[PDB]
């Protein structure tokens, strides 16, 4: 290895770990947690931030001085990509847009960009790549999310044969856009879950295991080429979770079997707002699509990471949702949500 | 066009509420060897615009343990009140010449205590609870001195019709007959007076209190033909009072609560009663009872 890359120190902030990460899109739900874990043992992060530095300012206090090197880039510029990963041991990609935008179509964020970084980073001389792909993604899905991620996943794997692909099932956390999303029904009237939601099962995973997997995938040599599926330790019918998290929030559970065709139009009506849409037609059916349990794909336990159940790692994110009426409460209280356990 | 007259009052008062703040900071500034806002625009002329649009762009954080319903209607009342008592002022000719204008002014200005009381309760914090409790008791203590002063003042006026005040004063400022009450009245006005609103609510109260004190004690001559004479005199008098109102803002250590109640109930209330007794018999004493009609 390069002379100024040998791991040193006991893993502190001012200890050179050796990994030279270039995390893409760190200003997100998962990017903050991974860049923290990469900053927690002393890896010089080279993130191209693109938004205002103010929104990227909160990433400063998770690394030693002169470690988190903010860089300017453009998504539609190859030269922008080339500069940031010119000298990097690894490159980590999380470019993802949950809703549909005018400037970026859904395939722009999942077909062009994920492959647009693999070949140039290989051209620059990288050694690794941890581009992630949603586990639920399917080529013939009715959601643009699952189609676009699948077709981009093969391109990045083909362009970079050693590109480890992570398959997160449902990364729940503080602002995971599921738990708060499920909490968001309180203002939006009756929960418009279709057919009362008795026909869809999800397997969610607590986010920091996934980031722990990413760093583990970085230091594990076997990760190159392989594809990892990241799922939690228990799965739930979505009617349980909505009743569950409403009970953890102690809010009045108010389910309503709204017809599928109604929510289809309503989803795009939510998108009419020019700013960040609350709900997208791509997510209307993405929720109602269940999870697969492909066994041949190695998981967290094979990678050396135990998966925390959602029940235990819920009170952290949940406390924001509950008002004073049960703010002082603690864990338990809500029933242990019944798992179907594959 | 009567609606246009309302906007011809509410907005400029709203701007008047906006624009004496730069007066405050620069008066308070130049008082302490300082300069006040003078770098943003000429002499801080654009400083009020420099803060207001910033405030409306700031996200209004809401406490987790806050009742939203009360947290948003308390400013609704606070602004609604602060821009309502401007309507019966006998400024040239009042918008509303209510025959009981003084009573209406008192009942609706005494209603401001609900806004601060609700704000402390809705906020639901140890600081907010006591601060609301302290503010309201300080306030609810001081209408009894307010009401008696105004009542005893109006014996020599003739009625509660605010327009009649001009006819009563005419010859001399009414302070010369009740100057012990003027200091009695002026001091009481100091203590009686989302977060973006609360600037506006109490602040219009500050100017209107001085506008109310202006017509009450330092009247002017309203020529029937030319009304501009009363306009200039009314504005000039209420400006001098307000400058004095901020003159004392940075000239005394602030009152403490036990003295604040002690000052009224033991050194302000009993003397207010005597003056009221003096001004209830004196119109009878000299056969100078005034005409109501
Ligand atoms: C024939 C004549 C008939 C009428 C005669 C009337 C009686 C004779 C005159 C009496 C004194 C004058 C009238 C009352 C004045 C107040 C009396 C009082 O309690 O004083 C002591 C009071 C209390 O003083 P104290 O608390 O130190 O002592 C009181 C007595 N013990 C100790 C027993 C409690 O003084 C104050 O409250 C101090 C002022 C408080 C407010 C702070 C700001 C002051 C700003 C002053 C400048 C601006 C003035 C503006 C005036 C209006 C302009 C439009
Ligand atoms: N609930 C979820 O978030 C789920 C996410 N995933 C996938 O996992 C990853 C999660 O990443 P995370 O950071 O948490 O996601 P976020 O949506 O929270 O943030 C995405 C990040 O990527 C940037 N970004 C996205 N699209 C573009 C684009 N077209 N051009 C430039 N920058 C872009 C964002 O910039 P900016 O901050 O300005 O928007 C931000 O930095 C993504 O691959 C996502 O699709 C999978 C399942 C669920």
């Amino acid at each position: 290895l390069h002379h100024a890359l040998i791991p040193h120190g006991k893993g502190g902030r001012s200890s050179v770990s050796g990994i030279v990460a270039t995390v893409f899109g760190a200003t997100g739900f998962l990017g903050r947690y991974v860049v923290n874990h990469l900053g927690r043992m002393g890896s010089q992060v080279i993130v191209p931030y693109r938004c205002e530095p103010y929104d990227t300012m909160h990433l400063r206090p998770m690394g030693d001085l002169g470690q988190i090197i903010f860089m300017e880039w453009n998504g539609k510029d190859k030269d922008s990509i080339r500069k940031v990963v010119e000298h990097s041991n690894v490159v980590i990609n999380l470019v993802g847009r949950e809703w549909e935008t005018k400037n970026f179509d859904f395939e722009d964020v999942f077909v062009k960009i994920p492959h647009a970084i693999a070949q140039v980073s290989k051209e620059a001389g990288v050694e690794k790549l941890i581009h992630i792909s949603h586990l639920n993604a399917d080529i013939k899905s009715p959601s643009r999310y699952l189609r676009s991620k699948a077709v981009g996943e093969k391109e990045v794997r083909a362009a970079f044969p050693e590109a480890t692909i992570i398959k997160p099932s449902d990364i729940f956390g503080r602002e995971d856009r599921f738990l708060n999303y499920f909490a968001s029904m309180r203002w939006f009237g009756g929960v418009p879950l279709i057919s009362l939601g008795k026909e869809t099962v999800k397997q969610p995973v607590y986010i920091v295991d996934v980031s722990k997997g990413i760093i583990n995938a970085i230091k594990d040599p076997d990760a190159k080429g392989k594809t990892f599926a990241f799922v939690g330790p228990n799965r739930y019918l979505l009617f349980d979770l909505v009743q569950y998290i409403f009970a953890v929030a102690y809010r009045p559970f108010l389910p309503y079997p709204l017809p599928h065709f109604a929510y289809r139009w309503v989803g795009r009506l939510f998108e009419v707002s020019p700013f960040e849409p609350w709900t997208t037609r791509d997510k209307v059916e993405r929720v109602h699509m269940s999870d697969m349990t492909l066994p041949h794909l190695p998981g967290l336990e094979d990678l050396g990471i135990q998966a925390t159940p959602l029940e235990l790692k819920a009170i952290e994110v949940l406390r924001r949702h509950r008002t004073y009426r049960w703010l002082t409460s603690e864990m338990e209280d809500v029933k242990p949500a019944k798992t179907v356990n594959i | 066009m009567f609606m246009i007259n309302i906007l011809s009052l509410i907005i400029p008062i709203l701007l008047a509420v906006a624009f004496l703040t730069l007066v405050e900071r620069k008066v308070l500034g130049y008082m302490q060897l300082r300069k006040g806002p003078n770098v943003v625009g000429p002499y801080g002329l654009l400083q009020p615009i420099a803060d207001a649009l910033k405030l409306v762009t700031k996200e209004p954080l809401r406490p987790g343990t806050s009742s939203i319903s009360m947290f948003i209607i308390a400013p609704i009342l606070g602004l609604s009140l602060a821009l309502t008592m401007w309507v019966p002022l006998p400024m040239p000719y009042p918008l509303i010449n209510m025959n009981l204008g003084v009573l209406f002014m008192l009942a609706m200005s005494s209603l401001a205590v609900y806004s601060i009381l609700w704000s402390g309760w809705a906020s639901n914090s140890k600081y907010a609870l006591i601060g609301a409790l302290r503010a309201v008791a300080q306030t609810i203590s001081y209408e009894v001195t307010l009401a008696i002063i105004l009542l005893s003042v109006l014996l020599m006026n003739g009625s509660y019709t605010l327009s009649t005040l001009i006819t009563t004063q005419e010859h001399i400022w009414m302070i010369f007959t009740s100057w012990p009450l003027a200091m009695m009245w002026f001091i009481s006005t100091l203590a009686e007076t989302p977060f973006a609103m609360f600037f506006m609510a109490e602040y219009a109260n500050i100017i209107m209190m001085n506008a109310f004190t202006a017509i009450l004690f330092l009247g002017a001559s309203h020529d029937p033909h030319t009304p501009e004479l009363y306009t200039i005199n009314f504005v000039l008098k209420t400006l001098a009072l307000t400058i004095t109102f901020l003159w004392i803002r940075a000239s005394y250590p602030r009152f403490r609560y036990d003295q604040l109640m002690h000052l009224l109930w033991k050194s302000f209330l009993p003397l207010t009663l005597a003056l009221c007794m003096w001004h209830i018999s004196l119109p009878i004493m000299t056969a100078s009872i005034p005409p109501q009609s």
